[PDB]
């Protein structure tokens, strides 16, 4: 019934400290919210969890001392605070809770019994540990060529995501966001593409709608057809 | 060494079916319940199974869990293209208070359509080559199975340096899709009749070819 929505992606140097908010859309005080990230490259592991109603919080071994989770009741909003940060710990982080209901909740079990399989999740916040500088894209129009593919190129950006939209969403059909290649530079680089009708080249308008929010930067670019006798500069 | 062990792949074909195993011990699955988690590439994971084998709204009664002694098992019949997926066992462990998972198990239908990768290529556009660098873009996609091998050439000359090319992903639609780039200086892209991506596929090689004199 509830759902859970978590902070922006984020990024740290190594040693210091990430916090993720995970706020939930109506009261979830009962049962333990848990904590599970996601290495790239890695299975799911388990960080901990805190049953909200009593505070009281269940960590993994490899965590403890660095790990701590709050709830606040008053604002249904759970954290993870993680401390001391390494490379290893460049993963995305999910909270997650249990859609269960009680006829009598109980005021006095073991901490285990309010832990439950996970059928809400949050969408997940994408944490980069680096000593990388932080550095967002540059983005080119791909002008187009019974269908026309046209695009946008998503140049040298760090660290993930990046997110791309078309006219600020009002087109989804024919959108095909590919995977970012992770360049000799260390930086990434993507393309959007739009698979459109060619006849309506003449008229329609297309415009991608960058967002990299690490770097807090957006870019708009409008992608028209390549014009052979008039070559522009600025 | 996940506390509970899973073996780290399965398959199937079309219609067939699986059962993937997920062992532990006493202070674990012994005296606890289990649960199934899927997960897909680029979204949260989702509950399959809970208290060992109950199935949670919605799941299909082709999915199915059991538990007995200190292991446990996902069984999947009717095996579709969307079933490909990490799968994951999980319990509470009394002995470390806590929430334990298995270390997954990939499970990959095969057998699926053979299909030939459709290729765009776009040529640098005029923004960048102002900006003194030149990127060719080659987009892949809608392949299966999902491995290929990208070459660019020059006119008619192979291109090894600059070049960056991702490995294969699994589009929605369950076949894939990969890209290509290759770096130039604008003095090179001008200086060439064309340049070209070609895609190798299952031995069968496509290619696109732009030129800096299109519009």
């Amino acid at each position: 019934e509830v759902q859970l929505v978590e902070s922006g992606a984020e990024v740290k140097k190594p040693g210091s400290s990430v916090k993720v908010s995970c706020r939930a859309s109506g009261t979830f005080y009962k049962y333990a919210i848990n904590w599970v990230r996601q290495a790239p490259g890695q299975g799911l592991e388990w960080m901990g969890g805190i049953i909200p109603f009593f505070g009281t919080t269940n960590y993994a071994q490899k965590f403890q001392g660095r790990l701590t989770i709050t709830a606040d009741g008053s604002t249904n909003t759970a954290y993870m605070q993680l401390d001391s940060l390494r490379s290893e710990d460049t993963a995305v982080y999910y909270c997650a809770g249990p859609s269960i209901t009680e006829s009598h909740y109980c005021l006095d079990c073991a901490a285990k019994d309010y832990y439950y399989g996970l059928d809400v999740w949050g969408q997940g916040t994408t944490v980069t540990v680096s000593s990388a500088s932080t550095k967002g894209p540059s983005v080119f129009p791909l002008a187009p060529s019974g269908t026309a593919a046209l695009g946008c190129l998503v140049k040298d950006y760090f660290p993930e995501p990046v997110t791309v939209s078309w006219n600020s969403g009002a087109l989804t059909s024919g959108v095909h966001t590919f995977p970012a290649v992770l360049q000799s530079s260390g930086l990434y680089s993507l393309s959007s593409v739009v698979t459109v009708p060619s006849s309506s080249l003449g008229t329609q308008t297309y415009i991608c709608n960058v967002n990299h929010k690490p770097s807090n930067t957006k870019v708009d670019k409008k992608v028209e057809p390549k014009s052979c006798h008039h070559h522009h500069h600025h | 060494q996940s506390v509970l062990t899973q073996p780290p792949s399965a398959s199937g074909t079309p219609g067939q079916s699986v059962t993937i195993s997920c062992s532990g011990s006493r202070s674990n699955i012994g005296g606890n319940t289990v649960n199934w988690y899927q997960h897909l590439p680029g979204m949260a994971p989702k509950l399959l199974i809970y208290s060992s084998n109950q199935r949670s709204s919605g799941v299909p009664d082709r999915f199915s869990g059991s538990k007995s002694g200190t292991s446990a098992s996902l069984a999947i019949s009717g095996l579709q293209s969307e079933d490909d997926a990490d799968y994951y066992c999980a319990s509470w462990d009394d002995s470390l208070n806590g929430v334990v998972f298995g270390g997954g198990t990939k499970l990959t239908v095969l057998g699926q359509p053979k299909a030939a990768p459709s290729v765009t290529l776009f040529p640098p556009s005029s923004e960048e080559l102002q900006a003194n660098k030149a990127t060719l873009v080659c987009l892949i996609s809608d392949f299966y199975p999902g491995a290929v091998t990208v070459a660019w050439k020059a006119d008619s000359s192979p291109v090894k340096a600059g070049v960056e090319t991702t490995t294969p992903s699994k589009q929605s639609n369950n076949k894939y899709a990969a890209s290509s780039y290759l770096s130039l200086t604008p003095e090179q892209w001008k200086s060439h009749k064309s340049y070209s991506c070609q895609v190798t596929h299952e031995g069968s090689t496509v290619e696109k070819t732009v030129a800096p004199t299109e519009c």
